[PDB]
């Protein structure tokens, strides 16, 4: 009737009704992280919304997070 | 326990409107809810309206809204009624009737009457 | 260091609390919607409800009744309702009942005194005292401290009411039905709930005071306001702002 | 009319003294730059407490009303300036459709800005200012008022031109008490991401780097 | 909601007789319906305050023979002052309408 | 990090821990020594 | 629940089984003929404990 | 409960409107007829 | 070992540490509120 990981955690499902078979997936969560200059220097911030696809939240895929406010720059320093 | 006693008769004109009131005897309007109907002579006897002197909340019939209105005071446990338009047919008798709303989750059991009021036109 | 000395200071309220005017009251609102007298800028005597032996039920949460004395409170709102008998123990903070989700829920943690004695002696009546009555029908039950006095009309099913009793259609609150002769679990009984204030500690309602001088420069214990501690009081450089 | 709050409306939150430290508390604030209702009369709401600021030349306005209705059979009070004292009243007044009874309780107490907030029981702070069309600097309101009166409120109403209207909301605020115990600068908590940062790390300068502030979920 | 009637229009019988009396209605009244008298003119009073519960302090001279709608109050032993005028009425839903009425006589 | 440990382990004291209140010299004023002894162990259990 | 109908005694009479004075059959009929009053009448009832 | 044909619905320490989501494993049921004006004797803690 | 390590701490939600169940949704459903936080204070005190 369902299932479970490797630790436990349930990660799958019959529907009753229509025996067919889902996948249990949590909700997406993770930290928001503010990346800033020194304040000296200026009041403007990027934030990074780690380990999430930026549909759910400039705006960056990392692969770290979604990073918004920040613009992706090619040339590396 | 209680006794209801009610005003005297009126003799009237057609389109008018009219008075009459009914207080407690031998006790007081602790909650009840009092009511207001007419006796046609030898009809159906006619419910006007329900009031609660505690709350001062009050309902009627559609046969009698707006043509009637009713007010009460626990402060001398005494209803009052006035009625308007007069005499389309409304020569009657009307008595005041309690009954014990915060009794029982029953109602209108009228088991106490007033003394009856004649409204009527000559 | 040990302290040297003792110090309490409250005060110029030397004015009692009214107290008998919540025991002392020809009238209390009943269940459905019960009195609350806001006590401020006054001193109570706790033990004289200790001292009298009248009540039924004495019962403290987040308080004992005897080192009472020995706090003071922002305020206090003296609660005041008349019961039935045998349900007083609705009442304790939590406990549910049709009393507790209809009338008078008290809050999950409380920091009271409920205090309870049998009144029929003063307010049963021979016409069974419709005059006091309690809710027993809402559309949910109420959260803490809340009141609500309406009276229209419940349903219990799909049947419109209109705002007019009848067969699923119910006015929300009946009586007790307290004739002189009735068991002591259905004899009317006063009621009284104390509930305490101990926020930012401006404590305007007391117990006797009996206060003390002060002492400065040498180890004391303290109470200001029943605020209270072990330390080395002195004059200072802090500029208060003046409701500090 | 509408105008910014900028930093404006911050009071002392209890009735302690500090000292240079910032103290996190969360209270009912007006929220930093919001839209402050802008007039120059009618009944508005009072939708948990207001910030109320105006200027005037000859003292124009002179009080307040609030309550459930402002009319009859249901609780309201009054706040009067008499000249020679500070006049309130809590009654079933049935009032006018402009004015400028059987009461329950009583208390008796364009160069320049006067601030005002009120919040439920009752608590009044206040502050004055000289102004030279809301002024960006920053200043905390001290209290007057805090009457245990108990009214039910959703609507008030002002008493007389040009005054502001802003409602507070639940917020967390950091604020800067300096060496004398005056707050002389606050940070709202949930304005923007870089006053949640400051909050976090409880400081007015960040340096630079990355802070987890927050849990998205 | 509800219409009334009530049957039949008048009876004869003597003191100590036994007597039959029905209400009827547009509907299920869930036994929510009271019985009253009166001589003409005079307050009424309640004899049965259900489909079958007789008040407190009225004798035993009368029962409710009914259920659910359009019910029946017998006369138990016929009493003089059973001359009076009879009246059915429902409290199922407002308003609490009462029926025509009957007459008994002596 | 000594300073932000010293003034966690001091803000610790601030804390209820689920006693009725998180400064010891109430629970000893407003409660008997049987009622006392069941918040203190919760203070005790959490401070230690 | 009793299904015994042997006859039961209602005084020193004996029965022996059989009816007669004081010697009484244990059930009684309603008697349901269709010209009945409303509440005279047979109705369907059902009950659950 | 929403049938047309059903008389009398007394329920003894139950509702029918909290019984559809209401589980029990043990209350038994009984069917028989009655003259309908003392169909009252079926209640608890009465006489007849 | 930080395998083993994260699942051991994930395993130990499964644990009730003597509260009536490790499932706290259960706990909130069977239980009324001021009960309810004494069998929690014992899934956050061993959980924390
Ligand atoms: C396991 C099973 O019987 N599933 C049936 C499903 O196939 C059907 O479509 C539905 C109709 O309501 O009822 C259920
Ligand atoms: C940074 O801020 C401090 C405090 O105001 C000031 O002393 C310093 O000069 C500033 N430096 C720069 C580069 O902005
Ligand atoms: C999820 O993220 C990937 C990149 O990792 C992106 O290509 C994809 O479009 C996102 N999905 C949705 C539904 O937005
Ligand atoms: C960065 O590089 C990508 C891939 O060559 C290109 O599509 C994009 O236009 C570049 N952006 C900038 C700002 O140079
Ligand atoms: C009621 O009044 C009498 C007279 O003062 C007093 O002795 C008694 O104590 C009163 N009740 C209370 C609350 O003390
Ligand atoms: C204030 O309201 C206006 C619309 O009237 C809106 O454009 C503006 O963004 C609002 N300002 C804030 C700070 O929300
Ligand atoms: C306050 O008054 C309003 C008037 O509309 C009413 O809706 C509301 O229920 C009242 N609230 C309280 C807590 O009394
Ligand atoms: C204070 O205000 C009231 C407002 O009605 C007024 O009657 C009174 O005269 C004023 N006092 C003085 C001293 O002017
Ligand atoms: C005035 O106050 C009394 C206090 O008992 C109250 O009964 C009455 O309803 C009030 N009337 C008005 C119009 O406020
Ligand atoms: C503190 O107050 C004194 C006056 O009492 C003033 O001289 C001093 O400048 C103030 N200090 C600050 C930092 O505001």
């Amino acid at each position: 009737q369902f299932g479970r990981d490797i630790a436990d955690t349930t990660d799958a499902v019959r529907d009753p009704q229509t025996l067919e078979i889902l996948d249990i997936t949590p909700c997406s969560f993770g930290g928001v992280s503010v990346i800033t200059p020194g304040t000296n220097t200026s009041n403007e911030v990027a934030v990074l919304y780690q380990d999430v696809n930026c549909t759910e939240v400039n705006v960056f895929q990392t692969r770290a997070g979604c990073l918004i406010g920040a613009e992706h720059v090619n040339n590396s320093y | 326990q209680v006794q209801l006693v009610q005003s005297g008769a009126e003799v009237k004109k057609p389109g008018s409107s009219v008075k009459v009131s009914c207080k407690a005897s031998g006790g007081t309007f602790s909650s009840y809810a009092i009511s207001w109907v007419r006796q046609a002579p030898g009809q159906g006897l006619e419910w006007m309206g329900r009031i609660i002197p505690m709350f001062g909340i009050a309902n009627y019939a559609q046969k009698f809204q707006g043509r009637v209105t009713i007010t009460a005071d626990k402060s001398t446990s005494t209803a009052y009624l006035e009625l308007s338009s007069l005499r389309s047919e409304d020569t009657a008798v009307y008595y005041c009737a309690r009954y014990m709303v915060t009794r029982d989750q029953y109602y209108y059991d009228m088991d106490v009457w007033g003394q009856g009021t004649t409204v009527t036109v000559s | 260091v040990q302290p040297t000395e003792s110090i309490v200071r409250f005060p110029n309220i030397t004015n009692l609390c009214p107290f008998g005017e919540v025991f002392n009251a020809t009238r209390f609102a009943s269940v459905y919607a019960w009195n609350r007298k806001r006590i401020s800028n006054c001193v109570a005597d706790y033990s004289v409800l200790y001292n009298s032996a009248s009540f039924s039920t004495f019962k403290c949460y987040g308080v004992s009744p005897t080192k009472l004395n020995d706090l003071c409170f922002t305020n206090v709102y003296a609660d005041s309702f008349v019961i039935r008998g045998d349900e007083v123990r609705q009442i304790a903070p939590g406990q549910t009942g049709k009393i507790a989700d209809y009338n008078y829920k008290l809050p999950d943690d409380f920091t009271g005194c409920v205090i309870a004695w049998n009144s029929n002696n003063l307010d049963s009546k021979v016409g069974g005292n419709y005059n006091y009555l309690y809710r027993l029908f809402r559309k949910s039950n109420l959260k803490p401290f809340e009141r609500d006095i309406s009276t229209e009309i419940y349903q219990a099913g799909s049947t419109p009411c209109n705002g007019v009793e009848g067969f699923n259609c119910y006015f929300p609150l009946q009586s007790y039905g307290f004739q002189p002769t009735n068991g002591v679990g259905y004899q009317p009984y006063r009621v009284v709930v104390l509930s305490f204030e101990l926020l930012h500690a401006p404590a305007t309602v007391c117990g006797p005071k009996k206060s003390t001088n002060l002492v400065k420069n040498k180890c004391v214990n303290f109470n200001f306001n029943g605020l209270t501690g072990t330390g080395v009081l002195t004059e200072s450089n802090k500029k208060f702002l003046p409701f500090q | 009319a509408y105008t910014n709050s900028f930093t404006r409306g911050v009071y002392y939150p209890d009735k302690v003294f500090r000292s240079s430290v910032l103290h996190s508390t969360q209270d009912l604030f007006l929220p930093f730059f919001s839209n402050v209702t802008w007039f120059h009369n009618p009944v508005l709401p009072f939708n948990d407490g207001v910030y109320f600021a105006s200027t005037e030349k000859s003292n124009i306005i002179r009080g307040w009303i609030f309550g459930t209705t402002l009319d009859s059979k249901t609780q309201s009070l009054l706040i009067v300036n008499n000249a020679t004292n500070v006049v309130i009243k809590v009654c079933e007044f049935q009032f006018c459709n402009d004015p400028f009874n059987n009461c329950t309780f009583e208390y008796v107490s364009f160069k320049n800005l006067r601030e005002f907030v009120f919040k439920n029981y009752f608590k009044i702070y206040s502050k004055h200012t000289p102004i030279n069309d809301l002024p960006q600097g920053f200043s905390a309101l001290e209290p007057l008022v805090d009457l245990p009166i108990g009214i039910n409120i959703t609507r008030f109403q002002t008493l007389l031109a040009a005054y502001y209207v802003g409602y507070l909301q639940p917020r967390t605020f950091l604020l800067k008490y300096n060496e004398n115990g005056t707050i002389t600068d606050a940070v709202d908590c949930a304005l923007d991401p870089l006053s949640e940062t400051k909050c976090t790390l409880k400081s007015f300068t960040v340096e630079k780097g990355i802070y987890q502030t927050s849990n998205f979920r | 909601d509800i219409q009334m009637t009530q049957s039949p229009s008048s009876l004869s019988a003597s003191v100590g007789d036994r007597v039959t009396i029905t209400c009827r209605a547009s509907q299920s009244i869930s036994n929510y319906l009271n019985w009253y008298q009166q001589k003409p003119g005079k307050a009424p009073k309640l004899l049965i305050y259900a489909a079958s519960s007789l008040q407190s302090g009225v004798p035993s001279r009368f029962s409710g023979s009914g259920s659910g709608t359009d019910f029946t109050l017998t006369i138990s032993s016929l009493q003089p002052e059973d001359f009076a005028t009879y009246y059915c009425q429902q409290s199922y839903s407002p308003p609490p309408t009462f029926g025509q009425g009957t007459k008994l006589e002596i | 990090q000594n300073a932000q440990a010293l003034n966690t382990l001091v803000k610790q004291l601030s804390s209820n821990f689920g006693a009725i209140s998180s400064v010891l010299n109430d629970i000893l004023s407003r409660l008997d020594p049987p009622e006392a002894e069941v918040q203190i162990d919760r203070l005790i259990t959490g401070r230690l």
